[PDB]
């Protein structure tokens, strides 16, 4: 009904105030600053993918800020939770093997990269026994430590996470003695997941809804058939996409840009929070489907808009936000 | 919904040791009855062991003192000098109770072994069983098969159950590479094969699940088990929740209990929402048939706004007797609140005639104090709308959350008053409660009115001038199952015409009180006949209004103080049950 002034927002309009159906424009622009963490696991089984990413993302830089005006790069690593049963607890336990450990932020996103080829090659290989790696506990970390990491509030903000097997469970932790779910706050105190051993892995609830907020948009790149595995999970959690490390490898940096040329080529919506809402999609080309499901192959150019129909039963705020952006619409007997 | 909440016995235990993470009662084969608390954190007293974890038996009358349960005052064994055979330290004794008649077994799913061939650390797990008088170990998961190819990761004990032949049932969810154990052994052979000398002793009529092919592999079979027969043998089958199995789909295996031969299969519906992290299985429809019960404590539902909202979710399978199942979900209620982390079958809670069944959203509530959700048993299945709401009574005290009802254990009447009663445990503050089944009063009400029909020119009757009149009887009668007072008190309030609101003026008004009101205390008898008591009501000059019927209310309430026991438990009414009932009269309107 009423809009408000002064814009300032790429979702048309940023504010309204109805009391009990209008259109709000979304439109993404072309030239996108990025954000990009590789958060890696750095077990055995990837020797040879470590090996091969020592000088491929000085490379890859050269297409992204051809994409992208501003490129940042940041990186860590991570392993499993360093306690019994998941791994060995003999006070020693063969080839040039590094300690295990929950997560390691190594590198805050800078433009100078050559410190980013410096830090991988640097980095070495853990080991663990059970064949599940916890990555859901250094996403959840290099998500909402927004400041630790350096995420910029205006660049899209890409969290690729690279391993080979499919990633541990909250529940899973239980085993280990460890009963007390995760909080979903940071707590790296120099660069160290210190929580590892006390709580358990995030829920994907919990994931979900941090990645959301701090507004990441999460690359699965895996290489065993463990891609179905992380392919059949992106219905839940938005906003993000599973590529497949093909076995010879090599295929990261084309990998990366081909994922994210599909997030600037999809903007779907999301409303958080007594009050029913429907959605319609208005997409370049002649197409009508749910908010939920946001049009794709979307031209950065191209208006896209949705209609939203309010309907009150019984006499706050809501939110609706287009997945992957950062400014968003706030909606008000 | 006949849960006493004001009034529940309370029971604490060391701070930081968990007391509280599993229930249970301890009952005897005609002696006192107990419960059985495990704190798996708790420091002990066997040498050089730190936090060794202990099970506490807690008194039932007088004061709530909970003593340990020695069951090995020993410390490490050595196998060679300076080569310790074990590791107690942090094994988590107590994680995991069951008791039996006279038969406890509690078990360390921590505890670690060095091996007889390398010194190593394995986490085996292992158990201990105390009848009677003697207490033995039962480590079906230390043997030569070790290391995670074999039962070295094994964690046996991480779940246990009995069955009605004295038979343990025991989940190992890490052999064969995760991809979990059963283990099924007579009592009497734990029993009668234990040596103190022998370290992998060898049961005869022992059934344990086979190793598979690697496509199993971190599947976690033995996550949780339960017992029920689900062929028609009369044996107790067993279940088991395999929450990581069908890729991180979960699922839920279903064994013979006669040769460990697969019966069913469960398989879950949402990645990762851990299906099958809790099970239960109980008769829910009084079908004679038992009813399986599956958690999913990370379950996300989808609902009007599309966003998924994760809430848990439990399904509910009743067994029929062609074999197959009918099965209806149940989604939580509260985000993130786990809804199903506990399940506990409670009995005939309301004793109605229909098993009743508990859920747990450990972390859901005020402040996350957790709560309990009591659901009744009906002839069509498991009604979904919960009749009584538990909450937590304390906050985060360090780190982990209360966690009230991430452990609880029912079906078992410690008072004696025919009912049901329940243990709810809370580790992260160190409590356990229990909330005792109050009983169910079911009454019956009658009010009748004669002549309905009134005549304002009939003045029948002479006030103590005369008046129309007409005659208003109220009975009341009253019975119900278990233990209860002889004598029941109900006061009765009637009131005369209540459309018309006390700002409105009213017509009908009774004779010896000249008052619209009437109250009175009422002593029926328990399980008699309906005792009745009637008076007479009176009725133009003072009205206009006559086209408004004239409803005659009444309500009832017993009273709760005089009908308690010696313990202090009140009785309570039915729930579905109306407090009130009403007849109407009218008045002849001119006609002829
Ligand atoms: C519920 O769901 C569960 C699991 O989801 C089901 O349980 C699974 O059932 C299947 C089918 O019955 C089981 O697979 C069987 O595997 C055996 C192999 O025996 C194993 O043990 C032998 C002793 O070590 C070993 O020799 C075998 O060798 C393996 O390795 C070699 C390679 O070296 C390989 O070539 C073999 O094939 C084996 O894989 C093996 O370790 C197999 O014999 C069974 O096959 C039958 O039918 C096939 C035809 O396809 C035939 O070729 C065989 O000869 C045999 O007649 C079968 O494939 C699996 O192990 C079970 N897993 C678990 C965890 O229980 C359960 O059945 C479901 N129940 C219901 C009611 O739905
Ligand atoms: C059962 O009994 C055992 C002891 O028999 C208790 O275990 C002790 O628990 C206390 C907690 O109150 C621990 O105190 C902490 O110690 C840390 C260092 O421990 C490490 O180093 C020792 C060797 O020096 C190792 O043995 C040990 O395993 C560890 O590797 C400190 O760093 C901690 O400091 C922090 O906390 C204190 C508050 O206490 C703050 O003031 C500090 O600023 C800092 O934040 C802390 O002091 C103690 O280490 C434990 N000992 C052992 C041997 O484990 C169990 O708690 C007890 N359990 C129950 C349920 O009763
Ligand atoms: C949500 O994200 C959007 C991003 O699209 C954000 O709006 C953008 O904010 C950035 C903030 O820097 C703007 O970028 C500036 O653009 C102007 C003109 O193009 C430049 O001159 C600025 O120069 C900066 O960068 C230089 C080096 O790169 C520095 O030397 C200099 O000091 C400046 O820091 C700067 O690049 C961008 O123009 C806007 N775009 C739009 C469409 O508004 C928005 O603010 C975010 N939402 C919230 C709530 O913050
Ligand atoms: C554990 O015990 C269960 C039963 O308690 C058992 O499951 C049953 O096994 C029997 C095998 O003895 C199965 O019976 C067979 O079924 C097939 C197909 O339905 C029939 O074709 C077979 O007929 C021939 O075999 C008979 C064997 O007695 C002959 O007598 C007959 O003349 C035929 O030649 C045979 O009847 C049965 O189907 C299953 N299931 C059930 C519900 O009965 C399981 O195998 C045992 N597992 C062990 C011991 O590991
Ligand atoms: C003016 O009002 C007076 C009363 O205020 C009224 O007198 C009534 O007369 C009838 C006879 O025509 C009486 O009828 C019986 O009354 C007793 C009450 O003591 C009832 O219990 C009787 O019903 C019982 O038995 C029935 C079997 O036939 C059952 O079906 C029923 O459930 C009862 O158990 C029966 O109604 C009546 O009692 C009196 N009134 C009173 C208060 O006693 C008079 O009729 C009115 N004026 C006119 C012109 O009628
Ligand atoms: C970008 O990073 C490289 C990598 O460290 C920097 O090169 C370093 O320069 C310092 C001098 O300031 C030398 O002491 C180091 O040995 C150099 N490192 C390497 C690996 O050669 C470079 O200075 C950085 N650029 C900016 C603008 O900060
Ligand atoms: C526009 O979107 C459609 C699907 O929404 C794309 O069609 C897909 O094309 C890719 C290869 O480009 C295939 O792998 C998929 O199987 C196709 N799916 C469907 C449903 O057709 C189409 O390619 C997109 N257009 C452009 C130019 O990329
Ligand atoms: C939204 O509209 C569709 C019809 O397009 C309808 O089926 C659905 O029930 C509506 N949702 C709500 C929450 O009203
Ligand atoms: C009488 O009971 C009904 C439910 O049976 C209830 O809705 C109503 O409010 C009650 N009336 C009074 C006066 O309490
Ligand atoms: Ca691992
Ligand atoms: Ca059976
Ligand atoms: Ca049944
Ligand atoms: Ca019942
Ligand atoms: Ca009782
Ligand atoms: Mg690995």
């Amino acid at each position: 009904i009423p809009t408000e002034n002064e814009i300032n927002t790429q979702v048309t309009p940023g504010e309204v105030s109805i009391q009990l159906n209008f259109m709000l424009k979304v439109h993404p622009l072309k030239k996108y600053p990025v954000d990009l963490y590789y958060l890696v696991d750095v077990s055995a089984s990837m020797h040879n993918n470590i090996e091969k990413l020592n000088s491929v993302g000085n490379d890859l830089s050269r297409k992204m800020a051809f994409f992208s005006r501003d490129f940042r790069l940041g990186f860590g690593s991570y392993v499993d939770k360093t306690v019994s049963p998941y791994i060995s607890i003999h006070p020693e336990r063969n080839l040039d093997c590094m300690p295990p450990h929950g997560y390691i932020h190594v590198l805050s996103l800078t433009e100078n990269i050559t410190e980013f080829e410096k830090a991988v090659h640097r980095q070495k290989i853990s080991g663990n026994i059970d064949t599940p790696e916890g990555g859901f506990d250094a996403m959840l970390q290099a998500a909402v430590c927004e400041s630790h990491i350096g995420w910029r509030k205006e660049a899209k903000r890409l969290l690729l996470v690279m391993t080979d097997q499919t990633s541990h469970l909250a529940l899973d932790s239980k085993l280990a003695g460890i009963v007390c779910p995760n909080d979903g706050n940071c707590h790296l105190k120099n660069n160290v997941y210190v929580k590892s051993t006390t709580m358990e892995h995030p829920s994907l609830g919990q994931l979900s809804e941090k990645l959301i907020d701090n507004n990441i948009n999460v690359i699965f790149a895996v290489q065993g058939k463990q891609f179905h595995w992380y392919k059949d999970l992106l219905p839940l959690l938005p906003g993000t996409i599973a590529g497949e490390i093909e076995s010879k490898a090599a295929n990261l940096n084309n990998l990366v840009v081909e994922a994210y040329q599909k997030l600037i080529s999809e903007v779907k919506v999301q409303v958080e929070n007594g009050i029913y809402f429907n959605i319609t999609a208005i997409c370049p080309d002649g197409s009508r489907k749910p908010g939920m499901e946001g049009c794709r192959n979307v031209t950065s150019n191209d208006e896209v808009l949705f209609n939203v129909t309010v309907t009150m039963k019984k006499c706050n705020y809501a939110i609706i936000k287009p997945i992957g952006f950062n400014e968003t619409a706030k909606i008000h007997c | 919904f006949n849960l006493d909440v004001d009034s529940p016995a309370e029971y604490s235990g060391p701070e930081g040791s968990y007391f509280g993470f599993a229930v249970d009662f301890f009952v005897p084969s005609s002696s006192r009855m107990f419960l059985l608390v495990g704190a798996p954190k708790a420091n002990t007293t066997q040498p050089g062991i730190v936090e060794g974890g202990q099970v506490l038996k807690c008194d039932w009358s007088s004061t709530r003192r909970c003593q340990p349960i020695e069951f090995d005052a020993t410390g490490n064994r050595d196998y060679a000098k300076d080569d310790p055979l074990e590791f107690k330290s942090h094994q988590w004794f107590g994680a995991s109770v069951r008791s039996k008649q006279d038969k406890i077994l509690a078990c360390a799913p921590l505890y670690h072994w060095r091996t007889e061939m390398k010194q190593e650390r394995e986490p085996v797990g292992t158990c201990f069983l105390q009848d009677g008088t003697k207490t033995v170990e039962y480590a079906p998961c230390r043997s030569q098969d070790i290391d995670a190819d074999g039962q070295g990761f094994c964690q046996g004990g991480f779940s246990i159950d009995f069955t009605k032949a004295d038979r343990v049932l025991l989940g190992g969810p890490g052999s064969f590479y995760w991809q979990g154990q059963l283990i099924s052994d007579q009592v009497a052979e734990i029993v009668s094969k234990y040596d103190p000398n022998v370290y992998s002793i060898k049961y005869n009529n022992q059934l344990a699940t086979r190793t598979a092919q690697a496509i199993f592999d971190d599947s976690y079979l033995g996550y949780s088990v339960a017992v029920g027969d689900f062929n028609g043998d009369g044996i107790d089958d067993f279940v088991s929740g395999v929450p990581r199995a069908a890729r991180t789909l979960g699922m839920v295996y279903i064994y013979d209990g006669k040769n460990m031969s697969s019966l069913y299969n469960f398989t879950g519906e949402q990645m990762a929402a851990y299906f099958g992290f809790s099970v239960a299985a109980t008769d829910i429809n009084g079908d004679d048939y038992a009813d399986v019960f599956i958690g999913a404590p990370l379950f996300m539902d989808r609902g009007s706004d599309g966003k998924l909202q994760e809430v848990g979710q439990v399904s509910v399978s009743l067994q029929r007797a062609s074999g197959d199942f009918q099965t209806t979900k149940l989604n939580g209620f509260e985000v993130f609140a786990r809804f199903g982390s506990a399940i506990a079958p409670l009995g005939d809670l309301d004793q109605d005639g229909f098993n009743d069944i508990a859920i747990a959203a450990p972390y859901g509530g005020e402040d996350k104090k957790g709560i309990v959700y009591i659901f009744n048993g009906r002839s069509t299945g498991l009604n979904a709308v919960p009749s009584q709401i538990l909450e937590g009574q304390w906050a985060a005290r360090s780190g982990c959350p209360p966690s009230f009802g991430y452990s609880m254990k029912g079906a078992t009447d410690i008072d004696k008053n025919g009912y049901p009663d329940l243990i709810v445990g809370a580790f992260g503050v160190d409590r356990a409660i229990l909330y005792r089944a109050r009983p169910v009063i079911t009454v019956n009400a009658g009010l009748e009115v004669y002549p309905s029909i009134l005549n304002q020119d009939n003045k029948t009757c002479s006030l103590p001038l005369k008046v129309s009149c007409f005659n208003v009887r109220f009975c009341l009668k009253a019975d119900g199952k278990g233990v209860l007072p002889r004598k029941l008190n109900f006061q009765v309030e009637l009131l005369l015409d209540k459309l018309k609101q006390k700002g409105a003026i009213r017509r009908a008004l009774f004779l010896y009180s000249r008052s619209p009101s009437h109250s009175k205390n009422m002593t029926i008898s328990r399980g008699g006949l309906m005792q009745c008591e009637e008076l007479i009501a009176y009725l133009e000059s003072e009205f206009r209004d006559k086209l408004t019927p004239i409803t005659i209310f009444m309500e009832y309430r017993l009273d709760y103080r005089t009908a308690a026991d010696t313990t202090g438990l009140q009785p309570i009414l039915n729930q579905f049950t109306p407090a009130n009932i009403s007849r109407q009269a009218h008045i002849l309107l001119t006609g002829g």
